DNA sequence: GAGCCCGTAATACAACAGATTTTTTCTCTTAGTTTTAAATTTTTATATTTCGTCGA
DNA sequence: GAGCCCGTAATACAACAAAATCCAACAAATA
DNA sequence: TCGACGAAATATAAAAATTTAAAACTAAGAGAAA
DNA sequence: TATTTGTTG
DNA sequence: GGTGTTGTATTACGGGCTC
DNA sequence: GGTGTTGTATTACGGGCTC
């Protein structure tokens, strides 16, 4: 740079003296340059490859320690193209290309020598984001999940879009002071200066002065009305039906597990609207490694974590969902949209298999389980098979058909076919759709599988499941219903 | 636990099937499906009182035959 | 300086500092239990396999 | 050399090294 | 040495009816190791 | 007078 | 692939004075 | 009155040679 010759009178030399012993002829008053030579050249280093007439020994230049103002001056100096910037920026910079030995030391001497020639008076005493202000929301209707955890505090930060699902032990217990301790619990990142939370008129806040008198921030609770004005109102609709979409999952190995996964994947998807995602919005790293490794199931030292871990591959379904509700399709085409189907792939068929009923206030909207089809008859004729030929039980119209039973990533679990396979895995429950009409059989959602899929139940197995909230449920949502 | 005693049957099944495929020269994913089909099978209230060769030979086969491949009863039959 | 051999001889560095049971999960090993399905018979027409024998 | 003030600023030195039961046995405290 | 036939082995769906494993499933018992 | 309970190699 | 690591009194080294 | 202390590899310093 400033120069090809390097000037020997220094511990440059004296460190090239580790193997190849040129000339020693150090300095004047060298005690500091042979104890750091043998010191850290001896016990670790052993680096610096060694070359004729250079000092790239790494890819830095060795810079010398008569050298080290001139290039500093050069590299500083706003008539010389040099900005006179920030400490960061310029030590930032000046180290690709530049050992420098105790670079951090002589940088921080030289800013303390020329802030006299460069004095700078910015204001000590006397504006948003990134933990600044915050709102918290709470969830209403959630099941006891075999710890009476039956609450979901999500925590919606007002800039950075990052959300913390928390407080899952009780709906009121973990409301008067213990929400204090969970936002003291997640306050590890940092002490908000504004909270509104905005749920409702509590006596909180009055504790939470307590706290932070007890220590010295100056942060406030209030949450007067509502901030509404246009989207948070529109953030807390969004983020509440995909709580309730957790809700209507995962009876066994509850939402109080996981949780933390479905966090990661909330705040690693790109947001669309004004940027993207939550950890690089205002954090700017970190690949969310979406590899888990989802195979190789005959070479596994414990098959309860590869089954646990190809359920952990399930942020399809979040990432599904967030994207078909980021929700809508082109009118009257969906009357054209069914096309031609060929013969192999499993076909998915509506209520009326050889029966059609008054079906128990139907929300499950094609009740039953796939079949193959092998041969067609017309454009709105398929055969498939369901039952004996007898009385035409084997052929419908393409409107009670469809297409789509794929993806078993997504879905670990099979479908169940018998008693005694029900028996055993009726312990993993997802929801209850509705008793068939005809006499007595439960229609259900089972878990890790597509909700397209539906699983019989009858009375015979259904006395050795939690099965208390599962008609609980069903009665709710009648209620809703009718 | 009830979780702990699934691991040590699947890990001797795994340990059987690997056995009868060092011999049988299969390829990795068809015995990840004969697994699958295995521990479909313990679901199913596994038949007990059965050979254990016999059922690990019926999943192999029928993985095996679940994708278009040439291996026959006596090359499993073969000892 | 500059190093080397070798023969003595100093030289900081660390062990003696009450020792043992528990505490909480985990992971092979090895013996006892439980549910369940299977070894020899009738049998009935069907069909293909594999011996087994016979013939010119 | 010779020392001093003062202001930073390096500098070996040790603590995290699982936690907690007593064992055997002196002498205080009642009842 | 190609043709000609006999014949047990299976499935098969029941009712059955004594013995034989037999492999999931518990449960000590040691051995780790912060 | 037996059963305790402080502290210490 | 896998193998120390910082908190802490304590102490050593440059600007400015006497020379 | 009463309060560290040696065993041990490891390494440093003189006679005798080359200078």
């Amino acid at each position: 740079y400033y120069k090809s010759d390097p000037l020997c009178s220094a511990v440059l030399i004296h460190m090239k003296e580790l193997t190849q012993h040129n000339v020693t002829p150090e300095d004047m008053s060298a005690f500091r340059s042979y104890q750091k030579k043998l010191e850290l050249s001896e016990t670790f280093r052993k680096n610096y490859s060694l070359e004729d007439e250079m000092i790239y020994y790494q890819d830095r230049l060795v810079v010398p320690i008569k050298q080290q103002n001139a290039v500093m001056r050069l590299y500083h100096d706003h008539t010389l193209f040099g900005g006179h910037f920030g400490v960061t920026v310029t030590l930032a910079k000046i180290s690709p290309i530049y050992y420098w030995p105790k670079l951090q030391h002589s940088i921080i001497q030289y800013i303390r020598t020329c802030v006299q020639c460069q004095l700078i008076k910015s204001h000590r005493p006397r504006a948003e984001g990134r933990w600044l202000d915050i709102s918290m929301d709470f969830v209403t209707g959630l099941p006891p999940t075999s710890n009476n955890l039956n609450m979901i505090l999500v925590v919606v930060d007002r800039f950075s879009k990052r959300a913390h699902f928390i407080a899952t032990r009780k709906t009121l217990d973990a409301t008067q002071l213990i929400d204090l301790l969970f936002r003291y619990i997640f306050s590890y990142h940092g002490f908000p200066r504004t909270i509104t939370s905005d749920r409702d008129v509590r006596m909180t806040a009055d504790k939470y002065q307590e706290l932070t008198k007890r220590l010295g921030i100056k942060s406030t609770m209030s949450s007067a009305n509502h901030p509404q004005t246009d989207g948070q109102s529109e953030r807390t609709i969004q983020t509440l039906n995909r709580l309730l979409r957790a809700y209507a999952s995962t009876n066994i190995q509850n939402w109080h597990v996981y949780l933390p996964q479905i966090e990661f994947v909330y705040n690693s998807t790109p947001t669309r609207t004004l940027g993207k995602s939550p950890f690089e919005i205002d954090l700017g790293y970190l690949p969310n490694t979406p590899a888990i490794k989802s195979d190789d199931e005959v070479n596994a030292r414990s098959f309860t974590a590869v089954e646990l871990a190809k359920h952990l591959k399930a942020l399809t379904i979040q990432t599904k969902e967030q994207l078909e509700h980021a929700e809508m399709e082109t009118n009257n085409n969906q009357r054209r949209k069914p096309l031609l189907l060929n013969i192999g792939d499993h076909v998915l068929v509506h209520r009326d298999a050889y029966f059609k009923k008054g079906a128990y206030m139907k929300v499950q909207q094609i009740y039953v389980g796939p079949f193959r089809v092998v041969k067609k008859i017309n454009d709105n004729a398929y055969e498939l098979d369901l039952n004996s030929h007898k009385k035409k039980h084997r052929v419908i119209n393409v409107q009670f058909l469809k297409k789509f039973v794929y993806r078993p990533d997504a879905y670990p679990k099979n479908k169940p076919i018998s008693s005694t396979e029900r028996i055993k895995r009726a312990h993993e429950v997802t929801a209850l759709i509705g008793i068939d009409t005809t006499h007595k059989t439960y229609l259900c959602h089972m878990q890790d599988v597509d909700p397209t899929l539906s699983v019989e139940y009858s009375e015979a197995e259904f006395c050795q499941i939690p099965e208390r909230t599962r008609r609980s449920i069903l009665a709710n949502f009648r209620q809703l219903y009718e | 636990s009830a979780l702990e005693s699934r691991e040590a049957t699947l890990n001797n099944a795994r340990r059987k099937l690997r056995a009868v495929s060092y011999a049988l020269h299969i390829p990795e994913y068809i015995t990840d499906a004969a697994f699958q089909w295995y521990k479909l099978a313990l679901a199913n209230n596994f038949v007990q009182g059965r050979r254990s060769q016999n059922v690990i030979a019926s999943c192999l086969y029928v993985a095996c035959r679940k994708e278009k491949t040439h291996h026959m009863l006596i090359d499993f039959s073969s000892r």
